[PDB]
């Protein structure tokens, strides 16, 4: 294929368009880039490592990846004391040799591979039109990424666990014997609102569930794989959808768009994937804890927190939700539907219980929510940390905080790309992508609109 | 209040369904170009 | 008796949307 | 052209515009009716229907 | 042929005065819902209790507020990110006090304009026209959709929406700095920049294209009448529009392909409103501007203060009195 | 909420709601002549609320009105503690001492007036007649409460003007600031009436269920108006300790 | 930290991650090499 | 609410006098 | 210290690598 | 369906003359109720 | 004088609305 816009059509600033039909040397830039993808995890995780001290949090080091090690149950205790810093080191290091052989290979085929496949194999060869070839890939795709599932799966039951911040004599790393095959609660956490109190599947809050919910997605992902191996598109899907290299990117896109959003929301919201040993306090936690805080402090000094009202009428401590359930009162009744392991204790069937909160409190409970209201994820852009009107001396962002706008900001650019290429794709399959046509010019055989 | 909730869902059901059957019925066709 | 005259230069500016669009000049290619 | 007081005789001989002027008209009186009513709800006192009740 | 042959071929008819297509088959019913409770609460709507606290705030006209000062209220903080449609409400009355108009309006507005920017797409391809357009219209539904939708997600409230008023709107801006310090984010300079370069470049493109026009008119009559519509020439002399501006400040600074030209004219506001879309979107995960606060200390250890110092006491101001009575503890976390 | 858990209470409503004791109930709760028993996790549940309205003409009959709750499934006080005094002729006593014994009410009336009020049983001490050697259907605890101002010293009004906060004159307006009355807030401390008709009382497990009617003043704002009165029928439950 | 083992090569892990940034501007430098064709 | 008074001639006259001279000019047009 | 200066030599090995490839690749007549 | 231009329409006139008259009248009628709509 | 709080607006529009009827008409006539 040509290198330049005059036999190639494309400008340099477009220049990977000209991919679209080297199949080898897309294949070449595709397993260069999985090669950038594997180096950043294993770098990352080497720079977090070496700049990790121990004995503090993770949230309060500025880490993302070594949190993800610690939930799986690696080099984590009870409360998420760092018993090894050596599994962390060695995920590390495993990812950057793979990452150097997944380059050797890209750049191979992206440099000197064959250019195209189709001619040298059938298996790897395809054409974007090739409808069975396409979901062929998919059907390897599907199996491979079940497995994945699967792995998750194993390494939760049979290979010492996850962490679980839910375990009942502390949050610990345990291994998940009854995982949840039932498909009334794996299924209908897909049907659950999106909304407050709901939480779609953000709502997931035991490693149960999880665990089960990996196993049918792993179930449904190899037998789609498989489905797609011995199938071709059917008749509607033929009439319905645009059949091209760009269509196929876009609809990637499209899903990219939505998993990025999803995921910016669940580690905003969710404490049990995300555990706060790890990732520190969601908002709605830290403003929990702030009212358990000043509750607890003040019920110290003699108020009595069930009957104190505030200066609106409401209780300054205590309240009712709209449903009538006892919980947190101030600003903080918009995060009523918080849930969390340090909380969960003092809560009765009807809400906050006065009997335990005037003698459950334990100090253990009292420590964690001043830790947790005082890592809000507030902080400034040079990683200044609290409220935005607060001075110079508190270094910390919320992980929270990073993942949830960087994964926001990616899911958004990823739809202006699916749009960008649905409609480029759309246009092309039409062919008015290069613009209209002075003789044949569609609106000028059209009746004039008044 | 039950009156209203399911003539909203009927209602909105019928024009999502309206929606996708539409552009299931061979929407790139639609075009003044090339219809393959 | 001036949530009239709110209610009133609102209607105007809406009435003047209507005709601006449904009795609009055509465009005409000559 | 048609003096200032003859200007609705254009419609004399032409049936729909006369339905036309004629569903405006409705229309008008219809929408006056019901702002009427609105403006009335907008100023009603309904508290004390003995020593004032809607007529005065 | 068919029944729903026909009606396909209606709906995406290019020949109807307004083209509806298959996103408009959404937009119309969700906008039309959208404006007609938008109206009727804007003029009539009863107080809204927007901060939980039992203190209703007066947003339609008849309840005393001028189109100034009118809004339809953000719901309840005590609703927070619930959903709250008016059959789960007790009564229309209860429905109203919680501010449940504003999560009509709000819902509807966003699918509505979700499938406005659907619909563009739609009809470029029914015309043959190239798909772009609605990239461009993402820019400001991403703009509203941040203060919409995602700043009240990340803040866990539907009452940290933006109002939908002008003067809530200033309350909003007020509030957003107090807490967030937009003014001192990077994106939201770029959104400035975005909006100050795109009046820029639309006043120095039309003046430009005016000042280079083609004369075809006497004095008398606008040189408007100049172009008919249709015309297959060109109406302006872009080689002397690039002769002055080239000479107005360099010659390699000045376009003289007018498809750049008009590529750089898209791209820059729509780039800059991505970027200040973001800035709120990220905002809304309490990632707020820069926090030189006491950046500057002297040799013994005391403050020097900046300008940054006098726009945090600025902010301090606005949030000491901001939401008066909603506050029981003192960090404003929520 | 019958015996569920938070996972089945939760946005059902049910958390506003006083527990019920049984239907084949007819027991009474024999008590000594001069001992006190404690009452474990009292709860009122109103269900009807009517706002005195005020004729402007004079001297003639108020006629209480229906009104409805704006606010939502949020009226009800709970996990109140107290105490049944048996006094020497036979007396019974109840006072209430602490517990969710608040909750902010706001109602709607037929004309589009909105009454918030604090309905309350802060303080209740209440009496029955002498003779009462049991706690059975007969047992009528009528008695007063405090109703303490709706809103509290503390808050704030439009104008930022309050009572131990903000400003105590009209900022807005410089050369007319004194002139107004709402300038000087108040927080005068009010008074309510109760009955607490016992009508089902199982003594095996010591719960009492039954009705009651609540007299009490509405919101005056910091003393801004005149407080309406406001009348609260509901029910109630409790368990009263025995031993 | 990094295994006691491993500490002097400390300074070079602490450049490791920004290597992909230095991949999207290699990307440039070689279509200014070949001008931008 | 106690407005000024002027409000209702000043608000009505601002938009009726430019309206009728838009009305005056284009009814004219083509004269 | 000497971290600074190590750093800085690791990340100038590093950043005359790229620039290297292409300008060798260039001087021998390499695909480019 | 089709938009047929309608042959029915015809121009209106008001003469000088009528002008004057008629803004006369509406100057007198002005000057004569306008005492009582003050009252 | 306490006089009619709508006497300004009912006079003025009194005489204005038909004086910029009568002014659209004999302006526009002989189009
Ligand atoms: C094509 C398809 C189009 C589909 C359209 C359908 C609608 C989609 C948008 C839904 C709007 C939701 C609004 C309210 C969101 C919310 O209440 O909150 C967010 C919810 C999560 O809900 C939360 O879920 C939480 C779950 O946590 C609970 O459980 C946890 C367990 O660990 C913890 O214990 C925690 O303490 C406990 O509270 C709680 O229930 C909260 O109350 C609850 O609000 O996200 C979710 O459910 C869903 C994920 C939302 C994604 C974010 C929106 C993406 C928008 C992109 C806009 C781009 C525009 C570009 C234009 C150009
Ligand atoms: C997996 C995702 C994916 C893939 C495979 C593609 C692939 C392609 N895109 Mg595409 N795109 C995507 C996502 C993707 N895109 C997204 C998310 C958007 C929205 C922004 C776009 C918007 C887009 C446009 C407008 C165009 C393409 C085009 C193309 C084609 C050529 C592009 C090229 O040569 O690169 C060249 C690379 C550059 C010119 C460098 C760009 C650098 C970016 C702008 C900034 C990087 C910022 C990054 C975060 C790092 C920050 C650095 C900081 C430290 C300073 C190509 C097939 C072109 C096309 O349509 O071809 C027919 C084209 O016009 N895309
Ligand atoms: C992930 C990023 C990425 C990847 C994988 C690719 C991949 C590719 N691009 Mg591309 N591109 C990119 C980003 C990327 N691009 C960006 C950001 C731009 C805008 C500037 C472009 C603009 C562009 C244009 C204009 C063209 C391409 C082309 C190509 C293809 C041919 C490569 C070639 O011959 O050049 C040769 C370059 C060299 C020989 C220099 C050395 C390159 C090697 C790989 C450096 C590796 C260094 C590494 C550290 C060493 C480790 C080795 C090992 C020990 C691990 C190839 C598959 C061409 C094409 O489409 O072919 C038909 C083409 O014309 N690209
Ligand atoms: C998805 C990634 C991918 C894909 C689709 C291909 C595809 C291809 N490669 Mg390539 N390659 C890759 C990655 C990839 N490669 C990487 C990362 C490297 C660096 C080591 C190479 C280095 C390489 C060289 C040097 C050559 C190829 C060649 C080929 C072509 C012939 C394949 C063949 O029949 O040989 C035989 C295939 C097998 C015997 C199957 C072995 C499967 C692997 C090696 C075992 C591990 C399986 C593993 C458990 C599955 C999951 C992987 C795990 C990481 C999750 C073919 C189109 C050849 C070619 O182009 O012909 C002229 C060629 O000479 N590749
Ligand atoms: C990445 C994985 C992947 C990909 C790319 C595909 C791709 C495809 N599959 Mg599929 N499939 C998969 C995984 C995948 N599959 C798995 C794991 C299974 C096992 C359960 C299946 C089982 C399956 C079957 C039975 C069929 C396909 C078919 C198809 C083809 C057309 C279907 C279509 O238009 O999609 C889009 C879906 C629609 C247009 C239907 C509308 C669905 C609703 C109305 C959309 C609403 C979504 C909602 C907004 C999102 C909320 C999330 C949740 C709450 C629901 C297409 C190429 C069809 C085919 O042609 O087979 C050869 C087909 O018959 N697949
Ligand atoms: C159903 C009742 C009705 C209808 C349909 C007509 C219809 C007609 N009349 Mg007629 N008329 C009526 C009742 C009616 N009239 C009554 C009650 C009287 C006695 C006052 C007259 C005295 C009368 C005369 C002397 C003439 C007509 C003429 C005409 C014709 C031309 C109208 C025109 O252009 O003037 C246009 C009017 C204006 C441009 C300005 C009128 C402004 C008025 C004075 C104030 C408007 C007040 C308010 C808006 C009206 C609502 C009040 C409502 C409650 C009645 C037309 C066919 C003319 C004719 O015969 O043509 C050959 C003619 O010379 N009418
Ligand atoms: C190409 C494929 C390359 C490698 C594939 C992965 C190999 C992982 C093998 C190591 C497993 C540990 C063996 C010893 C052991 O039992 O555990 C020893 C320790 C601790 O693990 C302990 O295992 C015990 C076994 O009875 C118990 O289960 C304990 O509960 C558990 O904590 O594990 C480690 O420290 C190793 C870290 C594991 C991380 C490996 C996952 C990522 C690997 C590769 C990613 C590469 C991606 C490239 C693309
Ligand atoms: C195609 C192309 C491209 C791309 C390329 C790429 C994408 C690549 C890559 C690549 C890769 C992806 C790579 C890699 C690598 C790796 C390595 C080379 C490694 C290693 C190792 C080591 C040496 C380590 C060491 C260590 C250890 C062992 C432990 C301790 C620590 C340390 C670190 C010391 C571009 C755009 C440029 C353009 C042209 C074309
Ligand atoms: C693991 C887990 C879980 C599970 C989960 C699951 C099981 C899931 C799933 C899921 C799924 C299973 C999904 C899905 C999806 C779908 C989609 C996303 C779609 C679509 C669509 C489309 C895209 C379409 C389009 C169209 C239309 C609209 C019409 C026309 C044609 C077309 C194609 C264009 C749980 C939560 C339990 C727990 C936690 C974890
Ligand atoms: C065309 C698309 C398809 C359209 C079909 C969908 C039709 C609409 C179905 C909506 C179903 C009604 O949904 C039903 O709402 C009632 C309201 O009484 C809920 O009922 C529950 O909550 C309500 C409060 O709202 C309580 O008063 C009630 O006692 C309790 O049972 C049910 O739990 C739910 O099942
Ligand atoms: C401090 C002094 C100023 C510093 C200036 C730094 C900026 C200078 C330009 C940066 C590099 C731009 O790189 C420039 O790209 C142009 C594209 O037109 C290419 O231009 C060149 O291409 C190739 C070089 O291989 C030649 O055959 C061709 O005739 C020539 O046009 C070159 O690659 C380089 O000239
Ligand atoms: O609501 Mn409207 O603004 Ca968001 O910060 Mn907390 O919440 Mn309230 O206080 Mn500041
Ligand atoms: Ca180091
Ligand atoms: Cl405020
Ligand atoms: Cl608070
Ligand atoms: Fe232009």
């Amino acid at each position: 294929g040509g290198r330049d816009l005059p036999s190639t059509g494309f400008a340099w600033w477009s220049g990977n368009a000209r991919l679209i039909n080297l199949s080898g040397k897309l294949l070449g830039a595709h397993v260069a880039h999985a090669g950038l993808i594997v180096f950043w995890a294993g770098a990352m995780t080497l720079f977090e490592v070496a700049h990790f001290i121990p004995e503090k949090p993770m949230y309060e080091q500025g880490l993302i990846l070594l949190p993800h090690i610690a939930t799986l149950g690696w080099g984590v205790g009870p409360a998420g004391e760092v018993t090894d810093i050596f599994p962390f080191f060695v995920v590390g290091v495993l990812h950057l040799i793979s990452s150097a052989v997944l380059g050797l290979g890209g750049i191979y085929h992206a440099l000197r591979g064959p250019e195209v496949l189709e001619e040298y194999s059938s298996f790897f060869g395809y054409d974007w039109k090739d409808k069975n070839q396409m979901t062929n890939i998919i059907g390897y795709h599907l199996i491979l990424l079940g497995c994945g599932a699967l792995l998750l799966v194993f390494k939760a039951m049979f290979f010492g666990g996850v962490y679980d911040t839910w375990a009942p004599g502390g949050g610990d790393v345990r291994v998940i014997t009854n995982p949840t095959l039932n498909p009334a609660i794996i299924f209908g956490y897909l049907l659950k609102a999106p909304f407050g109190g709901e939480g779609w599947i953000i709502s997931v809050n035991n490693m149960e569930d999880i665990i089960g919910g990996h196993i049918w997605i792993g179930l449904i992902c190899i037998s789609g794989g498989i489905w797609h191996i011995l199938t071709k598109p059917f008749g509607w899907a033929r009439r319905a959808l645009i059949w091209s290299g760009e269509a196929y990117l876009s609809y990637s896109l499209g899903a990219l768009s939505l998993m990025g959003f999803i995921a910016s929301v669940f580690v905003w919201f969710n404490n049990t994937a995300y555990p706060s040993e790890f990732y520190g306090p969601t908002g709605m936690e830290a403003s929990q804890s702030q009212a358990f805080t000043f509750l607890v402090r003040d019920q110290r000094l003699g108020a009595n927190i069930a009957s104190a009202q505030g200066p609106t009428g409401l209780g300054k401590y205590l309240m009712r939700s709209p449903s009538g359930e006892i919980i947190f009162g101030g600003e903080t009744m918009r995060f009523w539907d918080f849930r969390g392991p340090w909380l969960e204790p003092l809560r009765g069937p009807n809400g906050l219980d006065l009997d335990k909160l005037r003698n459950d409190i334990q100090p253990w409970q009292v420590r964690r929510a001043a830790e947790y209201m005082t890592h809000a994820p507030l902080g400034s852009l040079n990683s200044v940390g609290g409220v935005i009107t607060d001075v110079n001396s508190f270094n910390y962002v919320s992980p929270r905080a990073w993942l949830a706008t960087s994964h926001f900001v990616l899911g958004f650019f990823f739809l202006v790309g699916h749009l960008w290429h649905a409609g480029r794709a759309r246009a092309a399959a039409a062919g008015f992508e290069k613009g209209i046509d002075r003789e044949t010019e569609p609106t000028l055989f059209m009746p004039d609109l008044d | 209040m039950l009156t209203l909730k399911i003539a909203v869902y009927i209602v909105v059901g019928l024009f999502i369904s309206l929606f996708i059957f539409g552009f299931l019925s061979s929407d790139p066709t639609r075009n003044p170009g090339r219809k393959d | 008796m001036e949530s009239v005259a709110y209610i009133l230069v609102l209607t105007m500016a809406l009435a003047v949307l209507f005709f601006a669009i449904a009795f609009r000049e055509p465009p005409r290619i000559e | 052209g048609l003096p200032w007081y003859r200007v609705h005789t254009v419609v004399l001989n032409d049936p729909g515009r006369l339905i036309s002027v004629h569903l405006m008209h409705t229309a008008l009186v219809a929408g006056w009716a019901g702002s009427m009513a609105l403006y009335e709800l907008a100023i009603f006192d309904s508290s004390d229907a003995v020593l004032n009740p809607m007529w005065r | 042929a068919s029944l729903w042959e026909q009606f396909c071929q209606w709906v995406t008819s290019t020949n109807n005065r307004i083209y509806v297509g298959w996103f408009g088959t959404l937009m119309i019913p969700t906008l039309l819902t959208a404006t007609t409770c938008f109206i009727i609460a804007f003029i009539a709507a009863p107080p809204v209790d927007i901060d939980g606290i039992r203190e209703p705030v007066a947003g339609s006209l008849l309840y005393g507020n001028n189109i100034i000062s009118g809004a339809v209220v953000p719901s309840s903080n005590a609703i927070g990110l619930h959903f709250y449609p008016i059959w789960e409400a007790a009564s229309l009355d209860e429905w109203l006090y919680n501010g449940g108009p504003y999560q009509l309006v709000v819902f509807h507005f966003l699918i509505g304009i979700f499938c406005y920017m659907g619909r563009q797409w739609e009809l470029s391809y029914r015309l043959g026209m190239r798909p772009w357009i609605c990239v461009a219209y993402s820019a400001p539904v991403s703009a509203a959709t941040a203060v919409f939708l995602i700043y009240p997600i990340g803040q866990g409230s539907f009452s940290d929406g933006m109002p939908l008023g002008i003067s809530g709107t200033f309350n909003f801006m007020i509030v957003f700095q107090a807490e967030h310090n937009i003014l001192m984010h990077p994106f939201h300079m770029l959104g400035v920049a975005g909006v100050f370069g795109g009046s820029l470049f639309s006043a120095m493109h039309g003046s430009l294209v005016t000042s280079s026009l083609v004369r075809e008119t006497t004095e008398v009559e606008s040189q408007n009448y100049g172009y008919k519509f249709g015309q297959e020439e060109e109406t302006y002399n872009i080689v002397a529009a690039h002769g002055y501006f080239g000479r107005l400040i360099f010659q390699y600074a000045s376009f003289n392909n007018s498809r750049s030209l008009h590529f750089f004219l898209g791209a820059w506001p729509v780039i800059g409103i991505w970027f200040t879309a973001m800035g709120v979107s990220t905002m809304a995960f309490n990632l707020n501007g820069f926090n030189f606060n006491q950046s500057i200390l002297d040799s013994q250890g005391r403050v020097i203060g900046t300008w940054a110092d006098v726009l945090n006491r600025a902010n301090i101001g606005f949030e000491v009195m901001h939401e008066r009575n909603a506050h029981n503890f003192p960090l404003d976390l929520a | 909420k019958s015996q569920l858990t938070y996972d089945d209470i939760v946005n059902t409503g049910l958390a506003n709601v006083c527990p019920e004791i049984s239907s084949f109930t007819r027991g009474t709760i024999e008590v000594e002549p001069n001992t006190k028993y404690f009452v474990s996790d009292f709860c009122m549940e109103p269900q009807e609320y009517f706002v005195k309205e005020e004729p402007v003409n004079k001297r003639q009959k108020a006629e209480y009105v229906k009104g409805k709750v704006l606010t939502r499934q949020t009226t009800s006080l709970e996990q109140i503690r107290g105490s049944i005094a048996v006094g020497a002729d036979g007396t019974l006593t109840f006072k209430e001492k602490d517990g969710i014994d608040f909750q902010p009410i706001t109602v709607l009336l037929p004309g589009g007036e909105e009454v918030p009020f604090f309905f309350t049983v802060k303080n209740f001490t209440g009496t029955t007649e002498p003779g009462f050697t049991s706690i059975n259907s007969s047992t009528d605890f009528v008695g007063d409460f405090n109703v303490p101002s709706y809103r509290g010293a503390g808050f704030l009004d439009p104008k930022a003007r309050g009572l131990y906060t903000g400003y105590d004159n009209a900022v807005a307006l410089p050369s007319a600031a004194d002139k107004f009355r709402t300038n000087k807030k108040e927080t005068p401390l009010g008074k309510g009436t109760l009955s607490l008709q016992v009508t089902q009382v199982d003594g095996s497990t010591g719960e009492i269920a039954g009705i009651f009617e609540s007299e009490q003043p509405s919101d005056t704002d910091l003393g801004a108006k005149e407080p309406l009165d406001v009348k609260v029928r509901g029910i109630f439950y409790g368990r009263v300790d025995t031993d | 930290k990094l295994p006691e083992a491993y500490q002097i090569f400390d300074p070079l892990v602490d450049v490791l991650p920004v290597i992909p940034l230095f991949f999207l501007a290699l990307a440039f430098v070689w279509q200014a090499a070949v001008g931008f064709k | 609410m106690q407005v000024n008074n002027l409000g209702f001639i000043a608000s009505i006259l601002f938009v009726l006098v430019p309206t009728v001279f838009l009305l005056i000019l284009f009814i004219q047009t083509g004269k | 210290n000497l971290e600074p200066i190590f750093q800085l030599t690791f990340l100038g090995l590093i950043v005359l690598a790229g620039p290297a490839v292409v300008f060798v690749l260039a001087f021998r007549g390499g695909d480019l | 369906m089709d938009r047929n231009s309608n042959p029915n329409r015809q121009p209106v006139e008001l003469n000088r003359t009528s002008l004057y008259l008629g803004l006369l009248l509406v100057a007198v009628l002005g000057i004569l109720f306008s005492s009582y709509f003050f009252n």
